[PDB]
Formats: C-alpha cells, structure tokens, sequence
C-alpha cells in the first residue's frame, strides 16, 4: 500500500537517499516521491512503508518550528525586539504589546523564558521634583 | 546489552556535522549497522547496538 | 557576546558560563558609582 505522510519542518528531499536506503534494505516495489508542495509518498509493503514513514515522521516531528503570540504588558516590544535583534525567529506587536514567535518549541520553551525575562517594568525614579522654595 | 536501537539526542552547540569522522570512527570502531545522522535542524541520530550508541 | 537595556540598565550575555563566571565578575567590577565631586559650588561673597 502507497502511504502519504507529511514533513513540514524542511524539504524532504533531504531523506532520498537515506530512504532509498530502507528501498535497498529490502525488496523493491517501493517508490518514495517528494512533493514540492511539501507532503510525502511512499508506496510498498506495509511494513517496509512503515519504517519509511518513520524516518520520515521522524524528520517531521523532529524540529518543529511554528508561531506563538503572548503578551507584553510592560516592556515595549519594539523594545523586546531591539533587544533581542542583538541575538543571533522573532515577531511582536506593539498594538498588542506582544512577542510572536517562529520557530521551536526549544525555541518556545527558551522564548517564553525571554518572553517573561524582560517583562519588567522599572520604578519610577522621582524623575521630575517640585521643590517648594521657603525664602527665595 | 547488544540490542540495536536508535537514540536520539542534542548538541545545541555548534553543528554536528563536526563529529561526522570520529563517530564514524566508533562505528568503524566495532560493527557496523549503525547510522550517526546530523539534521540541520540540530538535534542528533544514532542506531546501533546501544553500548556503541552509548 | 553581550547585550544590555538601558529599559532596565542590565547586562544581557550571550556565551559561556565561563563567559557567566568572567562576565558575572565584569557584572560585579564595573558597577561602582563614582562619589560626589562637588562639580558645582555656591559661594557667598563677603565684600564684592
């Protein structure tokens, strides 16, 4: 049976031959074709297809990479970009205030670390002082 | 034990490729079967018995 | 490498934890605020 399986994360051209490898692992019959709209086919023994569609999940599950929106309530945005453009991705909003994210869920567990890292609000600083003049 | 299984596990580092010879090495080492994969993605693939896995 | 907000006025790090002993310790070194030099002074004339 053929089995149509997805990998979103990168091309998967990136197993041919390492799949063609569980092709030559054993008998022949198979095809494994790689969408360039990104999704995947094999075609073969059941078993075979499976292993196949393991490596493969295993590079679709592997770096997932997508998008988070949380809100900045105290530290610009802009500003939490500024200051993370320094590192070497990133979106935020400032009508919401709000970091997004793209990319890992290593980046969603860091970055949500950073998302509650520069959080802080500093403490008014007595910045300006009205000052009552007794004699003069 | 001698079983054959895979591992999976990171180095957030620097890229992996930078180990492509001398892991190859611990699998010319002992026998092979093993794979050691590098994704660009960075994380790290091994399969093998799991004492040269380990 | 290094980073910092004048948001907060804090060092960020981006590096080793020897880079986190070194740069805790450049954290610590150049923290120090200097004293009052008296840059001004008001000063009462006797006579003139």
């Amino acid at each position: 049976i053929t089995q149509v399986v997805a990998v979103k994360n990168v091309s998967v051209r990136e197993l041919s031959p390492l799949l063609r490898q569980l092709i030559d692992n054993a008998g022949a019959g198979n095809v494994v074709h790689y969408d360039p709209a990104n999704i995947i086919l094999i075609t073969g023994r059941a078993a075979v297809v499976n292993r196949l569609a393991e490596i493969i999940r295993r590079v679709d599950q592997a770096g997932d990479k997508e998008i988070e929106v949380v809100e900045l309530n105290n530290a610009s945005a802009a500003e939490m970009v500024r200051i993370v453009e320094a590192l070497n991705k990133f979106v935020a909003d400032e009508r919401t205030n709000s970091i997004l994210i793209s990319g890992d869920p290593k980046v969603r567990e860091r970055l949500k670390r950073l998302i509650k890292q520069l959080d802080v609000e500093m403490a008014a600083k007595g910045n300006n002082r009205v000052v009552y003049l007794k004699y003069a | 034990g001698d079983e054959v299984i895979t591992q999976v596990v990171a180095v957030k580092n620097v890229s992996v490729r930078e180990l492509s010879p001398l892991l190859r090495q611990l699998i010319d080492n002992a026998g092979a079967g093993n794979v050691v994969h590098y994704d660009p993605a960075n994380i790290i693939l091994i399969t093998g018995r799991a004492a040269v896995v380990n």
